[PDB]
């Protein structure tokens, strides 16, 4: 029961970041990410 | 700065862009 559907391209998840004069966000944790980049020579 | 339709009258197809003016302005 599957077929081809048409839709408007989504622009991504909409997230409104809070903003205040005295408010600040600092990361409490981190991570080490390894990616892959392919450049033809 | 129609001329777009005028080019399509001679057999030259103009493909519309994937990202519209509203979509590009949202990224900005």
């Amino acid at each position: 029961s599957q077929s081809i559907i048409a839709y408007t391209m989504s622009l991504g998840v909409e997230n409104s970041v809070a903003y205040s004069n005295n408010s600040i966000a600092i990361p409490t944790n981190f991570t080490i990410s390894v990616t892959t980049e392919i450049l033809p020579v | 700065t129609d001329l777009i339709c005028a080019q399509k009258f001679n057999g030259l197809t103009v493909l519309p862009p994937l990202l519209t003016d509203e979509m590009i302005a949202q990224y900005t």
